[PDB]
């Protein structure tokens, strides 16, 4: 058994983790309390779970996480919420004042002051892991804390640990729920800094799940609340290899060799189904072949782009619920023939796939129905990049005119490090449109 | 198709099906970044003290 | 007001469109860079697809299908004929055609040369044409023909020769038809109920085809290389109402008969083929587009598909009434303001 | 990030902020005698922003009094919510200062500052995290303009890491004292644009027009004017006293609203005017918080084009249709809004309303249309300072005329510097 530490980095990274551990604890059957009625072995095990709870001789199992943010008020959420009893002082880490959406502030302002602090309390963790795998690290592209101090961390975490793996749950910015104009530059920044250090990362686009709450949810005005019920759904079905017995991305090193050919090419895209509103009393159970056949809809991914017009690298299928192979293959046979499915020429054209019978777990009282199968599809497709495209032309229409680049460089950041992060996501979409595009 | 690498256990299988074959800086160099941005702040910062002391 | 943007400048037709919905009084222009549009109409190159559909509160929509071009440009078109089981073999309305790479800056020949040595020593006529997407090749000879591309270093097709070709009387004259084909957001197919037949003023010959003028039915070039241009008809072009009488008058049938009908097949079977590739309907945004399909008549009254066109002309006299029906079927039907249709629907 | 330091400094200052704390406070639910009798905890979720805790659990305004005579500080203090301030706040000289911004700066100001500075300076070392300051005055007078900016001058060298904010109430001949305000105005603008960080402009011209042909009144008083300008700050404030996620903080507004150093004068506005029974529909507030009828500043938005915009909603109302709304003015003008700066309006709705309202809405704009108000300002004082007219009341100061010269040229550089980016394109 090899150990996983999760980092939550900002409001976005806390908020997300703290609904991830609520499902979590739901799934393995874990209380609030943080007792296991189910676990036998006492005080210690080397059971798949073990990977992100460890224990203690009065038998509460522990999250492997830190909680780390600039100002107090959502990590004191935590400190005071449901699962209070959860989680150790120790682990939960807050600041004074915030990077106020200045990706300058919280990594060379803010970020110098806290890192040593941050690096300590993950190396307790780290002390109580027999053979840690490596680290999750969750955060959003455009706060200040969740882009400028992440991508310190990330940097410092490879010279700390060099061999482990590190991988990402990021949010993308919308401004639909938006709080900041720079948030682009704060993404471009960040990209930039953390990609030599990230084995692979899973981009949540909050404008995505926002229309994927409204439209399938019918929540007419999506808060954090439903927003991150539905991301800790995507990112429990990513994580429950590493939780649960099975033969698919037992470890994190599994995820690069599956979905990452290519090292800076390391953002696959998720797609999720089936999302079903708990307010309508009926509704018929979709089949393997119709979630299987919504993982290729654009209205169903954590990204809005279309794939049809990219090429595949790697696509991996993760079912949980009452699903079988015969059904899978049979759904993915139908499909080729009816799909625009094209891989790049130097690589196989096929799925992995992992099924978990354990069908999802939901939050008593949330928006989302349980149901009795679902599946989330993990391909690297070069159609992500459209994400980059977007986002690199609004960093390029306030960049012209120097539009608030002065409060970056009054935190101490020179102004030379705008072009050079631009540089590096042009070169970037250059890669992809290689890999992806013939002429 | 083919189906290849099934692996069972009671929580559940995985296996891959395949449609068609093929055809750092170190810790100093961080800290020095970190001293430099915040030499530049206490340089921003001096020029303003110097102009409001004038 | 709906507001929209205007991305190409060298559109005859978007350009009249535009002017158009202003006319509306509840259309409004912006700047080309002005995200906040319900419309845009396009550039022909790199139109930026993965920008559209994310400006909350509007809907957007754009006059092009992204991946449209697999139709529209030549190499392509015969690549994704042969290898598509909706059309590929037997489609007997394309020409023979075959993909041909220079040897400067997968591939064909060989396999065109063994169809080739077939007519040679069959009595059969082997007269060939090389084109890619001025720049235009006819010969009866393979040697030749290869000694040509490399000559130019892009990448050209090779597809036969319609030998023989129906000629108009009197003038014993060449002559293709465009069809302008309007697929709106829903992937409703309208084909435009006027027509245009662009003539040559040459007779036809069959021993010069060094006088590519008889030979090569583009308006540009008749009106550059040929004395009679303008002659037979106004600006070598014959609309359907006189094509159709010609056709009542001297082979007893009727241009629906005889020629729409295959017209027709063949824009469905082309448009529903790139369908699942190309619609909308479950995007973030949305589009249309225009096409020009070209064809060839032979003399049996068999009709052939020679090449379809992404962003075509229009013909002047026409330009009037297809631009108001792009309107009505294309942009109102999305942003609806506050018939006798000019567009016959073929039904998906 | 938590508590806000308040200085209202010369008599338009005391007088607005007096009312601004009167208004804020009944919001709280806080009484004339500081104890706390609400019923809602929404209200005292970020109460410690703006109050401190005393003993007795009551609460007093982190608020500090300042003034060069004691008169407008003697009402301030019989005034209705006179007694909730903390009577060692109460900073004030017998000298006055003649309306002259030579006196509030350089002479008369210079005496007292050091007292106010030690005021500062407790309230400060109190705050568990200070974000910064707000500072209350007019531009016209001699105190809160000449005085105002010189205290602005030494806390940003005492705390230059902090935020400086203030809410400057521009001069207008339609509601004037004297003929020097657009002296004092013009000096103080040279200080508030290297300054601080932001500057909400309200305009007297503005609120009395709005007084005049909106709200009706024949004789607007400066009551009437200050009734508008108590509105205006606790709308512009919301963001700041209450739970929320957007601009909930001085420095991040600031990053979300001030694209270039120089460029942080603000143009408030709100709807609905009042001076009631049917609430205002979402659309309505949305129409009328935006028709430049409803500014605090006298500049045609239309002239120019919104750099950034904060809108703020109150009460209970649907998020959806607020959203909707707000993206339905920008699509419809989307020419008034600069196209380099993507999606450069932000919305926030906080579920308190304020005092007899169901429903309102607070506009805060960065536009380029400001330059307007500056060009006012900069003509009559060139009237004036071409025959250097009514000089003597500052060169007996020990001013001298390139002074003058300099906040001229400075001034008329700001307005310049609002045209490029207004004439600016992608
Ligand atoms: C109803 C409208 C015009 C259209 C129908 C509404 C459209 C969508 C939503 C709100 C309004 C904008 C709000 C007020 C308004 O336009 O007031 C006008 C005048 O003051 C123009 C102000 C503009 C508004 C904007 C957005 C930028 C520049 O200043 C003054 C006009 O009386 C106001 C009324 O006519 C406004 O624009
Ligand atoms: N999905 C989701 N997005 C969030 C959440 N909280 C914030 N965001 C998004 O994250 C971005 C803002 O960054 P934050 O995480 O709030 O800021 P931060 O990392 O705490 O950094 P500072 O506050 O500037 O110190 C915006 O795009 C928000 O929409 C959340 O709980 N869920
Ligand atoms: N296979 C064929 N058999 C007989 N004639 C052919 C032919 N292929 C092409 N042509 C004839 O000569 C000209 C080539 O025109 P083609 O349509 O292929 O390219 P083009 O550059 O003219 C663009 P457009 O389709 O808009 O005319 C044909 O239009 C028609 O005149
Ligand atoms: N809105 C408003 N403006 C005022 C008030 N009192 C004075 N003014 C304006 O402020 C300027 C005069 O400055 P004032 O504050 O009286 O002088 P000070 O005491 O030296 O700061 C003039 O432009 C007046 O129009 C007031 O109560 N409300
Ligand atoms: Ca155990
Ligand atoms: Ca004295
Ligand atoms: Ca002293
Ligand atoms: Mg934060
Ligand atoms: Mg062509
Ligand atoms: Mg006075």
């Amino acid at each position: 058994m090899r150990e996983c530490i999760s980092i939550h980095v900002g409001q976005a990274g806390v908020q997300i983790g703290n609904a991830c551990w609520e499902l979590y604890c739901l799934e393995h059957g874990i209380q609030p309390d943080g007792q296991m009625p189910s676990d036998k072995t006492i005080g210690g095990g080397d059971d798949s779970f073990n990977t992100f709870f460890s224990e203690t001789g009065a038998g509460k199992h522990v999250p492997r996480a830190v909680f780390v943010d600039l100002e107090p008020t959502v990590i004191d959420e935590v400190r005071t919420g449901t699962y209070r009893q959860l989680f150790h002082p120790e682990q939960l880490i807050t600041g004074k004042e915030d990077a106020a959406n200045n990706y300058a502030r919280g990594h060379y302002t803010i970020g110098k002051e806290i890192i040593d602090l941050v690096l300590d309390r993950i190396r307790k963790l780290a002390d109580q892991c027999t053979g840690l795998q490596g680290f999750l690290v969750f955060h959003s592209f455009g706060g200040g804390t969740g882009s400028g101090f992440t991508s310190l961390l990330m940097e410092r975490l490879s010279v700390d640990y060099g061999k482990k793996s590190k991988l990402e749950f990021s949010i993308y910015p919308a401004p639909q729920v938006s709080t900041a104009v720079v948030e682009p530059y704060n993404s471009i920044l960040t990209t930039h800094t953390t990609l030599e250090h990230s084995d692979c990362a899973f981009m949540v686009d909050n404008e995505a799940i926002y229309d994927i709450c409204r439209r399938n949810l019918d929540i007419e005005r999506p808060t954090y609340t439903n927003l991150n019920r539905l991301i800790s759904q995507i990112v429990s079905s990513i994580t429950a290899s590493l939780r649960f017995d099975g033969a698919l991305n037992v470890d994190l090193t599994e995820f690069q060799t599956n979905l990452v050919p290519y090292p800076r090419i390391h953002f696959p895209l998720a797609t999720y189904a089936p999302v079903i509103s708990a307010e309508k009393a009926y509704h018929e159970q979709l089949s393997v072949a119709e979630i299987t056949n919504a993982c290729f809809e654009p209205a169903n991914q954590m990204v809005k782009c279309d794939p049809r017009h990219g090429k595949y690298m790697a696509c991996c299928l993760l079912y949980r619920g009452d699903v079988v192979p015969k059904d899978v293959n049979a759904a993915i046979a139908t499909i080729k023939t009816k799909r625009s499915i094209q891989f790049v020429d130097w690589c196989p054209t096929g799925f992995k796939v992992g099924i978990n019978y354990q069908p999802p777990t939901v939050v008593p009282g949330g928006d989302l129905a349980k149901v009795q199968r679902a599946v989330c599809m993990l391909s690297n497709t070069t159609a992500i990049a459209e994400a980059w495209a977007r986002l690199d032309h609004k960093f390029d229409l306030m960049y012209a005119k120097r539009a608030f680049v002065h409060w970056y460089v009054g935190e101490g950041m020179e102004e030379g490090e705008f072009s050079e992060a631009r540089e590096d996501m042009a070169a970037l979409e250059k890669d992809y449109e290689e890999v992806g595009v013939d002429s | 198709m083919e189906v290849i690498e099934l692996n069972k256990c009671t929580s559940g299988q995985s296996f891959e099906v395949i449609l068609k074959p093929p055809s750092d800086p170190s810790l100093e160099e961080i800290q020095k970044k970190l001293e430099a941005a915040e030499e530049r702040r206490k340089y921003q910062e001096a020029e303003l003290l110097k102009h409001l002391a004038e | 007001m709906y507001t929209f943007v205007v991305r190409d400048e060298n559109s005859s037709v978007y350009a009249e469109v535009s002017r158009l919905l202003l006319a509306t009084g509840q259309w409004k222009r912006l700047r080309k860079d002005n995200p906040r549009f319900n419309l845009m109409l396009g550039e022909r190159n790199r139109l930026p697809f993965g920008r559209l559909g994310h400006e909350p509160g509007l809907v957007q929509l754009v006059n092009y299908y992204r991946g449209a071009d697999k139709l529209c440009r030549k190499a392509s078109l015969v690549k994704l004929i042969k290898t598509s089981p909706e059309l590929s073999e037997s489609c007997t309305w394309f020409p023979e055609s075959y993909v041909i790479y220079p040897t400067n800056l997968t591939d064909e020949r060989e396999v065109f040369l063994a169809a080739y040595n077939r007519r040679r020593e069959g009595r059969e006529g082997n007269v060939w044409i090389a084109k890619s997407s001025e720049g235009i090749l006819i010969s009866s000879e393979a040697s030749e023909l290869l000694d040509f591309i490399d000559e130019q270093g892009q990448v050209h097709v090779i597809q036969k020769y319609l030998e023989k070709p129906l000629l108009l009387e009197p003038g014993h004259r060449k002559f293709d038809i465009r069809s302008w084909v309007l697929v709106d957001h829903l992937y409703n197919i309208y084909l435009y109920r006027e027509g245009v037949l662009r003539t040559s003023s040459e007779p036809y010959n069959s021993a010069n085809f060094q006088d590519k003028t008889c030979h090569l039915t583009n308006h540009c070039i008749q009106k550059e290389y040929s004395k009679n241009y303008g002659r037979y008809e106004e600006g070598n072009e014959m609309f359907f109402e006189e094509f159709n009488q010609y056709l009542m008058d001297a082979l007893n049938t009727t241009l629906e008969n005889s020629i729409l009908l295959q017209i027709k097949h063949i824009i469905r079977s082309c448009l529903m083929c790139i369908e699942p590739a190309i619609s909308t309907k479950h995007l973030h945004y949305q589009s249309f587009q225009l096409f020009g399909f070209d064809f060839m008549v032979d003399e049996e009254l068999k009709v052939w598909l020679i090449e379809v066109n992404g962003a075509p002309a229009c013909a002047q006299k026409l330009y009037a009434e297809l631009c108001q029906g792009i309107v009505d079927v294309a942009i109102s039907s999305v942003f609806p303001l506050a018939p006798t249709s000019i567009f016959i629907k073929l039904h998906h | 990030m938590r508590e806000i330091v308040h200085i209202q400094a010369g008599q338009c200052g005391n007088q607005i902020g007096a009312k601004f704390w009167e208004v804020i406070s009944d919001e709280h639910g806080i009484d004339p005698t500081g104890s706390y009798h609400g019923d809602s905890d929404l209200q005292l979720e970020r109460i410690n922003v703006y109050y401190n805790e005393a003993t007795g659990n009551k609460y007093v305004p982190r608020a500090i009094l300042v003034d060069l005579e004691p008169g407008t500080m003697d009402s301030v203090r019989s005034g209705p919510f006179g007694q909730i301030f903390r009577p060692d706040n109460f900073v004030f000289g017998q000298s006055g200062a003649g309306n002259n911004w030579a006196k509030g700066h350089y002479t008369e100001g210079a005496e007292l500052v050091d007292s106010v500075l030690d005021v500062v300076r407790k309230e400060s070392e109190s705050c568990d995290c200070l974000q910064g300051f707000q500072l209350t005055h007019s531009l016209g007078g001699g105190t809160g303009s000449g005085m105002g900016t010189l205290l602005i001058s030494k806390i940003r060298e005492e705390y230059p890491d902090r935020i400086m904010n203030t809410f400057s109430v521009m001069p207008s001949p339609k509601v004037s004292d004297t003929v020097v305000e657009p002296y004092n105005a013009t000096l103080s603008v040279h200080q508030l644009v290297e300054n601080t960080d932001e500057t909400y402009c309200i305009d007297n011209e503005a609120l009395y027009d709005i007084c005049f042909r909106t709200l009706k009144l024949t004789t607007p008083t400066y009551g009437d004017l200050n009734h508008l300008v108590s509105a205006t700050m606790s709308g512009v404030t919301t963001c700041l006293r209450f739970p929320g996620q957007l601009n909930a903080d001085l420095r991040k507004l600031a990053v979300n609203m001030v694209p270039f150093p120089r460029l942080h004068f603000f143009m408030p506005g709100f709807a609905p005017l009042t001076s009631q029974y049917r609430a205002l529909t979402v659309p309505e507030l949305t129409q009328q918080m935006f028709d430049s009828k409803n500014m605090m500043a006298a500049c045609d938005p239309r002239h120019g084009r919104y750099l950034t915009v904060a809108a703020i909603f109150r009460g209970r109302m649907s998020m959806k249709e607020v959203d909707e709304q707000m993206l339905n003015v920008q699509n419809k003008n989307s020419s008034y809004f600069v196209e380099w700066i993507p999606n450069n309006v932000k919305t926030a709705v906080c579920d308190i309303p304020p005092r007899g309202l169901k429903m309102s809405a607070t506009f805060i704009g960065n536009s380029t249309a400001i330059q307007e108000l500056f060009k006012r300002i900069s003509e009559q004082f060139t009237a004036m300072f071409r025959r250097k007219a009514f000089l003597h009341w500052y060169t007996g100061e020990g001013m001298d005329e390139m002074e003058f010269t300099e906040a001229e040229s400075n001034m008329n550089d700001l307005v310049s510097e609002y045209q490029q980016y207004q004439d600016a394109t992608a």
